């Protein structure tokens, strides 16, 4: 019963269109991210 | 501009294997010249 339903629908609805959503989750997993995503050869050993 | 060291063509094989090389080439020669050299046939 509450006033916020539709808009806050709408409101993410919108986000997600537009690419605020995608942008924020490679904001907080990907990027501010430790590791992100060639070693010289080395001898044989026995 | 790395120098590259007089005998860096053992870098391959590790300094142990050489050694063991060296064990075994030392074994097998005994070896054969026992297995050839004992039986007096």
């Amino acid at each position: 019963g509450s006033s916020l339903g539709t808009p806050v629908n709408l409101a993410v609805l919108k986000l997600s269109e537009q690419g605020v959503l995608d942008k924020l989750k490679n904001k907080w997993w990907y990027d501010k991210g430790e590791c992100g995503a060639k070693e010289k050869t080395s001898a044989l050993s026995l | 501009k790395s120098k590259p060291g007089v005998f860096s063509f053992l870098d391959p094989l590790a300094y142990e294997i050489w050694m063991c090389i060296v064990f075994a080439y030392i074994g097998v020669s005994v070896v054969l010249f026992l297995v050839s050299r004992f039986s007096p046939y």
